[PDB]
Parts: C-alpha cells; structure tokens; sequence
RNA sequence: GGGGAGGUUUGGCACCUCGAUGUCGGCUCGUCGCAUCCUGGGGCUGAAGAAGGUCCCAAGGGUUGGGCUGUUCGCCCAUUAAAGCGGCACGCGAGCUGGGUUCAGAACGUCGUGAGACAGUUCGGUCUCUAUCCGCCACGGGCGCAGGAGGCUUGAGGGGGGCUCUUCCUAGUACGAGAGGACCGGAAGGGACGCACCUCUGGUUUCCCAGCUGUCCCUCCAGGGGCAUAAGCUGGGUAGCCAUGUGCGGAAGGGAUAACCGCUGAAAGCAUCUAAGCGGGAAGCCCGCCCCAAGAUGAGGCCUCCCACGGCGUCAAGCCGGUAAGGACCCGGGAAGACUACCCGGUGGAUGGGCCGGGGGUGUAAGCGCCGCGAGGCGUUGAGCCGACCGGUCCCAAUCGUCCGAGGUCU
RNA sequence: ACCGGAGCGCUGUCUCGGCGAGGGACCCGGUGAAAUUGAACUGGCCGUGAAGAUGCGGCCUACCCGUGGCAGGACGAAAAGA
RNA sequence: GUGCAAGAGCACUCAGGCGCGCGGGAGAACCCUCGCCAAGGAACUCUGCAAGUUGGCCCCGUAACUUCGGGAGAAGGGGUGC
RNA sequence: CAGUGGAGGCCCGAACCGGUGGGGGAUGCAAACCCCUCGGAUGAGCUGGGGCUAGGAGUGAAAAGCUAACCGAGCCCGGAGA
C-alpha cells in the first residue's frame, strides 16, 4: 500500500517466465538389500528393517 | 603436512630455559638489555607481576610498579633475548590470575590482600640451599 | 593517546597543574599523540601566580600516557596517566626540575633536556 | 562467517541446555530415541560425555553427571548397566542413523539416537 | 623470475639481532616442473609447478598421462609461474636468498556477504538523534533526473574477501632449507591452509 | 570599490519556500578595515545591497569625520 | 570607453507539471567541470639567495579539527602542502534528520473600533514495515562455443591505485656588506588513505573455569541444579572475528606529449624553434604494478584421456537403448557460504563426532586427615574442571547404489 | 516532566568502529493477503520533441531466466493541491 | 510463604493455572531488543536527544537566599556480609 | 525550652488516575498500540450504579475543545432529481 508499488500489471507471459526455475525435481531412491523395494540413499525403511 | 604444531614449533628454536617460575601476585625485578645513547646497558624493574599471557611461545607478562608517585607497567616477552636476569625477590597468595584489582587499589592494603605463599616460599628456599649442598660435595 | 580535548596532568614546576589539548602539532590532519609528539593545548588550571596562569594557550610534548608504548624490541610500556611538559619554540621547557617519569622515546626526539632532568628515564 | 567455531544450535541458552539434558535424559531411559536430524548429532556428543564419564568411578565423577541428570536412579542405573556394557569400547558409546519418514506439516527429517551394542 | 607454490603454515614472531619482528611462515615443498611451456608450443614462457603428494586412485583422471609426460609422483595442484625456465626438475626454497623480498599472491578470507560499512569501510549514519533506521546504511546512491541512473562499479553491499590478493615487497627472513620452510614479513593473505604463489618482486 | 567584497546569502527568517531559495540576504564588507554592515529587510537582493552599501558608506564616514576630529 | 563568454546569483516571460515535481540547512554516498587552493612543469619580474608577485600548461590525487548561529554565509580559535570555486531539480527525505521555513495552541512588540494581521520576534507541534520495471552492487540456472572430457593458461577489453610533509649529508658552500640562504643529488622519519593479516598490543568471546546474594528444589549436613534476561551479578578468558595492533602499496623504468627552452633552416641573401626535419620537458597521456575477463557469438591456446553403427534414414537433416573417458545425484563436513555455487573427503577412509596426548583458559575440585567453640584456614594440589586451536586413533557415522554421458555434419 | 546559559561527574553522542546474544530477514514443509496495474518485446549517451525520453534521430553497448541486496529514474504510490 | 527497613514494590515459590493454535533448519547484509570495550571523554549535535552516573537503609555533615516553614535527600563523606 | 499531640490542594512511593521525553509500530497486535522513562498519588482525588442538560442548542479550569472513531455548528429522514 505504501512507497513501494507495481507499476504495471506484468505480462501473463513475463510471470510465467519466473516460474521457470520453480519446477520441482523428483526424489532419489535405490533398491535395497531386503525387499526390492526403494529406499533413500543412507537411510532404512518400514516394512524392511536394517543390521547393526 | 600434518605437523601444522611442529612446524611453528621448529622456528622456535628461540627458546630460553634461564628464566625461573613465578605466578602472578608475586614481585619480580628483570635485568634489560636496554640501549643508552648509543651504547648498552641493563635498566633493573622491580615490581608485582600482574599477568602472564600463556601462549606457546612468545608468551609475554607485565610487571607493574610505584615510581615516584607515578605506577608504570611493562609488558616483556618471556623469550626475549635482551632479558638478561629475571630475579624472584618475593612471592605472594595468588587466588586469582590476572589481578588488575590492583591498580585500583595501591595503598598497605595492597599489602594485605597479597599474602605470602609460605608454600613456595619453603620450596624455594629449602631446594635453593639444599641442592646448593649437594652439588658442592 | 591523546586528542583535542584531552586532559593532561603537569610533570614539570611551569605552575600549570592541568591543560587540556588544543590541537596535536603533526600531518596536516593528525588525528592522536603519543609519547615524545608536541601538541598545542590550553592550561585549564594552575598554582597561583605561576610562571604562566590558566587560559594561556601553549605547546608542550606528551612524556606519559594511558595508553601502552610498543617498543621495537617487542617490549611495552604503560603509565597511569597521560602528562606532558610545556615548551619553547626553542623547544626547551619553560620551567626546570621536572619530576615525574618518561618515556625512552623522548630521547630519540631530542628533548634531552627532559631525561636530564627527569629522575625516572624509564 | 565467524562459523569457524565450534558446532550449532538453535533456541537460546538455558532452553538450548536444558534440551541437551532433557534428550540425554530420555536416551539413558529408553536407548533409542527418535528425534530431528540436527538434534542427533548435537545430543550425539553430550551423551558420549556422560557415558564415558560414567566409565569412570569415583563420586565425583558421579556427582559430575548428577548435574545434567538429576534423577538419582537414572544415573546409578548408568554407574551399574550403562557404562560396564561400554567396557573398553572408547569413544562412539552412541549412533545416529537417518530416517526415511518425514513428521507431517512441517516436514521436518527424521532420525535415530541409538546406543550402539 | 623466481616463483614457487607453498601453503600458509602460521605466523609468530621471531628476533633479528636484537628487535622483535612478526613473521609468516610459509612451506615450500618441492615443487616437481610438469611441463615448460616455450613460446613455440605455446607462445609465453612458464612452467607447471606440482605439489603435495596423492593417493593415485584418486588421479585416475587422464592427468595421470600428463604426470607420466614428465614421470613424476601425483601431486594436488599445479599452477605456472611466467618468465621463468630454471633448471633441474624441482624449484626449492634454495631459491631464495634470505635478504631478498618477495610477493605472495594467495585466496583471502571468505566474508560472505558484507555489509557496506564491513565491505569499503563506510560511515553509516548517526546512532543517537537520527532514525533508529539508517544506523549502517549506504544512504543516498545518486542525483535527481540527471544521470538518473546508477554510475558502474559504484560501491554497494555484497560478497566480499575470499579472492585474489597479492602483498609486495615482503622480505624474506631466514629461510630453512632442512624441512622446506621459509619465512616472510609477517602480513600474507589467505587462512592457515590455503595455496600461496611466491615471486620476485619489484622494487626495480 | 575595489576595498568593498559583497557577500550574498539566503535570508534569515519567514518568507514561505521563497525565503529558502530566493536567498537576498546581503553582506558588506570593508577589507582595509575589516568593518562590515548587512541587510535582509526587503524580498529584492538588489534593493539590500543598495542600502546595506549606503549604510557602509556612512559609517565608514563617520569613522573618518571622528578620527579626523580626534586629531 | 568599447566587445564577448558563462548559465553560479537577483530579475524578466509564464512554455510542461495545481486528479501534487517535498521546499533551507546538516548526515550519508558521491560523480563531473577548470575559470587550479595545494603538490608537478614553465616564461617574465622592479627575479641576488631564500621568499614573493604575475601569466602559461596542467585534474592525477589531495583540500584538517573546533568555538558562535537552524543557517547557507561569515567572524574567530589551533594547525596545514593547501584548507579552491562550481554542475549535478542550489545532487541526494520511496536513504536519514526536521533545528529552520510552511497548519491548528500561546505570548510580546505592532497595525486595526473590531474580528484579525506581520521577508517582525518567541515557546510547542504526527516524516508513511513489503521494490513490479530500468539502473547498480553480489550469486546462481539454461543453452551456445559444429565430437565428448579433465587439468593448466593467453589477455582484446575493463577496473583499482595516483597525495604529501619534515630533519639531516653535499653545505653553512654558490649568492650576499650583513641577517640569511640554494638549485642538484642521496639518506631517514612522519600524516591521511588503501589492501592483507592475528605473531605482539588490545577489544569481544551467550556457559570456557571460578566466586556471589536471594529463593525454590534433589536428599537432613556437604555437594549440585533451576530462576532472577532474551547470561541473575561480578572477576578472568583460547579459537574465531576485529582497530587502537603488525605487514606492504603510491613508484622506479620505457615511450609519445602539454606549455616551454633549443638545434638546423627557408620563403624573405640578414633574421626566426617552423612551414620540411630533429632533441629536450609535467604528480599528467600510453605501457609498467594489483584485480576482473574468451557470452572476446571475432566463443581463443597448450598438455592429456575415450572413439566406431549395433537397429531405422534410399538422400539431405535426424531418432533410439547400451556405452567409453569423464560427469551428476546421495552422504560426512569446510576460515566457502543467505539458497545455490566453489572446495576436501566417502572404508582403497582420519571428513566430522567420540576418546587420548598437547596448547590454552580458569586458579589448589571432590572426599578424607589435621588446626580452631566458629565463620574458616592448612595438607593431599598447580588439583579439579575444561568450546572452537595442533595432532593421534576406525569406537560411531560418510553402508550399498543409481542416472547422465562421444560413436564426432559438408567442401 | 516549562524555555535558555555554564560547570562537575559518567558514558559508543562522537574520533570510529569492533565483537557477541536473542526476535525477524535467508533455505524447506503448511496456510496465504495488499496497495498498484492502458498494453509491453521496458539499455546507456548526445541531440530531440508542449521545454527533464526505455518508446522519435544518430551513435555506443548488450546471450536467455532468475535469487539475494541498494534505492537513482520510471516527473514512482497514496490524497480530482491544503 | 521466605528474604530485601516496611509494602498490594521487587526476586523465587505454595494452591491453582499456563508454555500465548504454524513448525523444521541455516547462523549473510540489514532492522528490532540487548550485553561489552582500549585510549580520549560531548570533540557528536539544533540541544548530553538517547544512553549511563547516582541509587535502599543507618550515622556524620549541609552554603547564598528566605515569606523563617523552607532552600535539604542541598553539596560531600563514612558504615552495610558472616 | 521539654514532652505530648498528629495538621497539610506537604514529601517518598505501589494500586488507581495521567501521558513528559526517546525508541518501536505506520496494509500495525491496535482506525492511537507496545517497551524504557516520567507526572499526581487525603485531594479542585479516582471510581460503580441511578438520574438531568442537545443543535444555533448543550456542556466547556476556554482548545472553538466535546456532544456515539473526521463538530467553526451533530446524526437520520424529508423539501430534493436543490
Ligand atoms: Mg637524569
Ligand atoms: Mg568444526
Ligand atoms: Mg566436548
Ligand atoms: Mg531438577
Ligand atoms: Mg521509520
Ligand atoms: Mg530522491
Ligand atoms: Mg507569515
Ligand atoms: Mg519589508
Ligand atoms: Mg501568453
Ligand atoms: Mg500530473
Ligand atoms: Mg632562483
Ligand atoms: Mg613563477
Ligand atoms: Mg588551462
Ligand atoms: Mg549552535
Ligand atoms: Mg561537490
Ligand atoms: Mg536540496
Ligand atoms: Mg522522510
Ligand atoms: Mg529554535
Ligand atoms: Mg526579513
Ligand atoms: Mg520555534
Ligand atoms: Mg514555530
Ligand atoms: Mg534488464
Ligand atoms: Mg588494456
Ligand atoms: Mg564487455
Ligand atoms: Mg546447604
Ligand atoms: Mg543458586
Ligand atoms: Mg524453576
Ligand atoms: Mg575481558
Ligand atoms: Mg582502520
Ligand atoms: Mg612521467
Ligand atoms: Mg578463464
Ligand atoms: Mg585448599
Ligand atoms: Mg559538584
Ligand atoms: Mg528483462
Ligand atoms: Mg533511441
Ligand atoms: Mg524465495
Ligand atoms: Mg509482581
Ligand atoms: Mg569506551
Ligand atoms: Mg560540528
Ligand atoms: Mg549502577
Ligand atoms: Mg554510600
Ligand atoms: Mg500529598
Ligand atoms: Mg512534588
Ligand atoms: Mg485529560
Ligand atoms: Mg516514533
Ligand atoms: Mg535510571
Ligand atoms: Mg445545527
Ligand atoms: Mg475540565
Ligand atoms: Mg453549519
Ligand atoms: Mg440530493
Ligand atoms: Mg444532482
Ligand atoms: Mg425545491
């Protein structure tokens, strides 16, 4: 409301350029030694355990 | 490369075992190499040790005194090669490290907030004369 | 390390007992002094009918300060207050027996005059 | 910047303090404790303090850890259980170990304070 | 041109003949030439200084042909030193000459960053009678309609330290060949650690 | 009038934005003898130094009609 | 008495802006002009020397602190090499201040019958957390660089810096009756500033150690904890981060040149530095030193490593999985860091954490013995405790694994 | 708790800043506004134009998209000028 | 309730009731609130604005002036635990 | 003079009442707030409940202040599409 202000409506075209670097990036995961089922690196899991 | 300490350690070559023990609380008086007109001589400082900065080496400490009416207070470094004779002549109750409380207050009860160590005061003079004993026989 | 508005306790008899500085005699724009640099600086008190009386501005050099002196051979050296000594533009004190300690670096500014006459030459 | 000290924490002090104390407390209770990554590994090396120095003996090594921990049971069952099962075993008394689980809402990464045997 | 890699070890203080002088120490490992560049090959005079030793699993890049292009152990890093074809196979701190001054060029301190008044040693703003607002800032940056824009390079907060800088003219103090060390006037930029390059200064 | 430097300034007192732009505040000054008058009295620059110099003037001469008598 | 320049002042028009272009000073940050205050170079002098006057060339850098007033301005104080004048909405309030001016209250003087009025004075009086675009300071992502990749570099171009004083030697000589007092060259110390560092000096050090009051508590005595801040208070303090602390820079040297001195020399038999030509000569111009830099799309260079189509495209240009060298994800962490990026390490391991040795900080723990009716003291003791700094050691944690990625156009 | 002058004491008001504490700023997860807004593909200088240019002229410069931060301009916002 | 001269003040704490309806990390500039500093001590500045110095109690002592009550807590100083 | 006695728009200082100076807040926590500081504090004291006074009128230790969050003449309807 105050001093600073947007001048002009920015451009359908201009904002969704912003958004370019905002896509999310999927996780990373790996079959472990128990099940097949994917774990994340350095970690264990429900529903397969882990030793020592 | 992992001898970061050594290395440091190396250039200090230095080093001085001459000099004799001494905590803060206690008087002290140095002989100095200092420099006349052109020439050398040894300017005497007798006074109280107020602090004794450890560090490796050059570990410094401060001495300070009256002078006719004026307390000054020097800083030497406890290596230092122009230290020609660092003599004890009195040690005291220390119950504290740096001890500036003193400067506030130079007066006899300067005097009586400074007790004598009676402790090192037997140890230095009985192994004093008592190895001065030994070594002659 | 004294500045413009220091107070400076009096070693030597020139009657003045206090003088705050004025100025510190240096660069074209100095900004501190310390033992052995002359200054300009106004009595702001002294013993009756002294040789020079409060107001009378004044150049003097410093001979002790608060503030540690480091010495090239590592040393230092510390006072407990911060005093000085009236001078001539001769560069010679206007009085005579100045009691008091010093400084060494008043020797390698050749105010000899001072040393001689003070008993301290720390 | 000025980073290049010793370790990281969050809240303020006496709260800080207090938290270390609470979790080493809980941990010689139940051994394995859950709790935030960064947590772990901070209560990492003040338990391992208080087991080796309950490997030690002597009451004022006990009265030492009487200060952090203020059950008197707690650290006589330290003095009697913990510490001999550590016998010989200097350093790493503890383990952390990351959790795939995120705590819902805030999202935050969970892990495991495990007293190694 | 003399020139050689090292590492700042430290710094104490150490007593010429009878004055107290604060001194940096600096390593000079052997420094093995991994390649002189001719201008004919090239086209300036130079020569690849290696370094610290490493594990050769490590090195399994294709630098590993160009250690043997020479034959020499796998070293950490290498930089070049122009003007300058010595002799030999490996620089030392032989090299210098106690007496003779130096420049050492290294990586100074990462200040992330600054503040203006951290960065080019600004003034702020008042602490007392003024707003509560403005007590380290950089306050006005320019003029009215005219230029009515920013002058290039002008002086702003931002990262700062943590780059190239090179001291001149440090005299090098006693050099000890036994153990590769070598002594300077004190001041060197760069933390405990970092990679320094040594030269010949110029004073003529 | 080669003895005579005029000083210009902003005014001193009301006026509105005027008074702080639009300075007309004058100040004379005799060099040879250091002596010096101003005025401000009036909006008009000129008009101030018109007077502030007839002021000058005067008081000059009547230093000299003084020392003049003195003798 | 005459002719211009400049666009800093007052003034004259009233052309954009009254559905708003915040107005004086001060602060902060500056940049530019030269008609130059200083330093550097030079002609003339009523220039002996020194010092000075005046004019010319010359922005590179420099241009102090304080008293009075809201002041700009100005006077004064101490000093200085000098304490330059002006543009930039009289730079700068979406950066600050609000003492002045310019609202409401009050008063004096003063004008008015009055309500009221004042380039007259006086006391008081709300300064608006969120930056979209250009601009600027910093840091990334994506592609491009006619093959992929790792490491090291070239420097077109741009940036920073640029100041100066004083004492001594040559020499108390040249000059001068005397007092004074040299250029030239060399040495040394200093001021302000800038870059870097922690050795020394000295700051902080938020729980590193110790002591202290009141209170509540574990557990009655000791002993210990919580709170009294977001440390309860006090005394002291490594690492880190720092200036008051240590180090180093301005240049030297090369080249062209300004005013200016000079050589040769006409037109014009003489003469002249000039029209042909040539030499000297500024803190300034180019280079030289430090920093950035191949998005230098004009994408550079050197060293080194991998290399074949295996299935579709008749052709031109492509598509798809496996791949190689090599890269990425994840993890432990870092004087690197807002995030990201950069860097080291990942069992073939000392990366952080733990433990131990050391440095360092604190300054004689606990418990028991003894002296004293007691508060206490003494011994055991430089004990006990103990973050960051230096190093050691696989006890704990960096387990395992996965994706990307040339098969390289034409003459 | 009125306005002015001076002095003593004591101090980060200042020379002149430095370090540290915590609450925000920054990264991640959850929720999720505002004033403003002709349309935008929104560079610098010298001229230029109703006289102060991203948009006209000439010239120089500049790969595309962001994140953090500063406020010079968009005669920035706000209030149909007091 | 205990201690501080007393007190409904302050500090901690009974009984009782709360940890305030976004959290997790990181430990940049910058802002809020806060602690500290060498040497100097108002040079800051429209003004010591802000901050800090002094502080409770007991005893000694206390000027000009005065409407004789005051000025007085003038100023200045000593004592304070067990 | 001593003792007694306990007066005061007296003093110090919480509750309570009030806002001096600075800082924060300024699409706020808040259409007047928060923190530090500061005035009165047995008196023209502050406060609850019940009552009366109003628009050119009230009330006013007097500012043109207040009279339901903007009072040099309240608010709502109407003349009124002035
Ligand atoms: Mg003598
Ligand atoms: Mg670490
Ligand atoms: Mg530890
Ligand atoms: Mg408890
Ligand atoms: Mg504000
Ligand atoms: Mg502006
Ligand atoms: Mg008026
Ligand atoms: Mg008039
Ligand atoms: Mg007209
Ligand atoms: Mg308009
Ligand atoms: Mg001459
Ligand atoms: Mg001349
Ligand atoms: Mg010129
Ligand atoms: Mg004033
Ligand atoms: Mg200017
Ligand atoms: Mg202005
Ligand atoms: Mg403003
Ligand atoms: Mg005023
Ligand atoms: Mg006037
Ligand atoms: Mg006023
Ligand atoms: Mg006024
Ligand atoms: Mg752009
Ligand atoms: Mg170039
Ligand atoms: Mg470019
Ligand atoms: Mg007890
Ligand atoms: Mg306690
Ligand atoms: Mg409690
Ligand atoms: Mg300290
Ligand atoms: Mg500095
Ligand atoms: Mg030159
Ligand atoms: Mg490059
Ligand atoms: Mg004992
Ligand atoms: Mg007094
Ligand atoms: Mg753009
Ligand atoms: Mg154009
Ligand atoms: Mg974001
Ligand atoms: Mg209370
Ligand atoms: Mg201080
Ligand atoms: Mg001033
Ligand atoms: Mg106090
Ligand atoms: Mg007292
Ligand atoms: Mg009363
Ligand atoms: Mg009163
Ligand atoms: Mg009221
Ligand atoms: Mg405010
Ligand atoms: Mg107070
Ligand atoms: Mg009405
Ligand atoms: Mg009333
Ligand atoms: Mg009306
Ligand atoms: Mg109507
Ligand atoms: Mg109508
Ligand atoms: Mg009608």
């Amino acid at each position: 409301a105050k001093h600073p202000v947007p001048k002009k409506k920015t451009s359908k075209a201009r904002r969704d350029a912003r958004r370019s670097h905002h896509a999310l990036t999927p996780p990373i995961l790996v079959p472990c030694p128990e099940c097949k089922a994917m774990k994340p690196p350095h970690t264990v899991c429900p529903e397969c355990g882990y030793y020592a | 490369m992992n001898r970061g300490a050594l290395i440091k350690l190396v250039e200090s070559r230095y080093v001085r075992t001459d000099l004799p023990e001494f905590r803060p609380g206690d008087t002290v008086r140095v002989s100095y190499k200092v420099k006349e007109g052109n020439r050398t001589r040894i300017q005497d400082f007798e006074g109280i040790v107020i602090r004794i900065r450890r560090n490796g080496f050059n570990t410094t400490f401060t001495v300070r005194k009256v002078s006719y009416g004026v307390g000054v207070e020097r800083i030497f470094p406890l290596h230092s090669p122009l230290i020609q004779k660092i003599d004890i002549v009195q040690r005291g109750r220390a119950r504290r490290a740096k001890l500036y409380f003193i400067r506030n207050l130079s007066d006899r009860e300067i005097r009586r907030k400074l007790r004598a160590d009676r402790k090192r005061i037997d140890k230095d003079r009985a192994a004093e004369r008592a190895a001065k004993e030994e070594v002659q026989k | 390390m004294i500045q413009p508005q220091t107070y400076l306790e009096v070693a030597d008899n020139t009657g003045a007992r206090k003088i705050m500085c004025i100025r510190v005699l240096k660069g074209s724009n100095a900004k501190y002094a310390t033992v052995g640099d002359v200054i300009v600086a106004s009595v702001k008190e002294a013993i009756p009918r002294g040789a020079v009386k409060e107001g009378d501005v004044v150049k003097a050099v410093v001979v002790r300060t608060k503030k540690e002196v480091k010495r090239p051979d590592g040393s230092a050296i510390r006072f407990d207050d911060n005093a000085a000594v009236i001078i001539n533009n001769q560069l010679e004190p206007r009085g005579t027996r100045v009691f008091g300690p010093v400084a060494r670096e008043l020797r390698e500014k050749g105010f000899m005059k001072i040393v001689s006459l003070a008993p301290e030459v720390l | 910047r000025h980073l290049k000290s010793g370790r990281k924490l969050n809240r303020h002090s006496s709260h800080r303090l207090a938290l270390y104390r609470n979790q080493a407390k809980s941990l010689l209770t139940h051994g394995r404790i859950t709790t935030t990554v960064p947590k772990a590994k901070e209560l990492r090396g003040f338990v391992d303090h208080l087991i080796h120095l309950a490997k030690r003996g002597d009451l004022h090594a006990r009265r030492l850890v009487l200060r952090d921990l203020q059950d008197v049971k707690l650290v006589r069952k330290l003095f009697d259980e913990i510490a001999p099962r550590y016998r010989d075993r200097q350093g790493g008394y503890t383990r952390v170990l990351k959790l795939a689980e995120r705590r819902r809402g805030d999202g935050a990464p969970l892990a495991l304070v495990e007293l190694v045997e | 041109m003399k020139g050689i890699l090292g590492v700042k070890v430290g710094m104490t203080r150490i007593f010429r003949d009878d004055r107290a002088v604060p001194v940096t120490v600096i390593l000079a490992g052997p420094c093995p030439v991994v390649q002189r560049r001719t201008p004919e090959k090239d086209g300036y005079t130079a020569v690849q200084l290696g370094f610290l030793p490493q594990n050769p699993k490590r090195v399994n890049r294709p630098l590993k042909g160009h250690f043997a292009k020479a034959g020499v152990e796998p070293v950490r890093i290498l930089r070049e030193i122009r003007d300058f074809n010595p002799e030999g196979d490996t620089v030392t701190v032989e090299i210098f000459k106690p007496g003779e001054r130096v420049d050492v060029t290294g990586t100074s301190k990462g200040r992330g960053f600054a503040g203006v008044m951290k960065r080019w040693n600004f003034a702020g703003g008042p602490d007392s009678h003024g707003a509560h607002k403005i007590h380290r800032h950089p306050g006005s940056i320019g003029n009215r309609k005219t230029p009515g824009r920013v002058y290039k390079g002008k002086k702003m907060a931002g990262h700062y330290g943590a780059e190239r800088v090179t001291v001149m003219n440090l005299e090098v103090v006693d050099v000890i060949p036994e153990e590769n060390l070598l002594l300077v006037k004190g001041a060197v930029p760069g933390p405990n650690g970092g990679l320094v390059i040594v030269r010949e200064t110029k004073k003529a | 009038m080669d003895e005579i430097r005029i000083d210009v300034m902003r005014a001193s007192g009301p006026g509105g934005q005027g008074v702080n732009t639009t300075d007309s505040a004058v100040r004379v000054v005799h060099l040879p003898t250091g002596i010096m008058v101003t005025c401000q009295d009036s909006r008009s620059q000129i008009k101030n130094r018109e007077k502030a110099l007839m002021i000058l003037r005067s008081r000059l001469l009547e230093m000299k009609r003084a020392e003049e008598a003195e003798r």
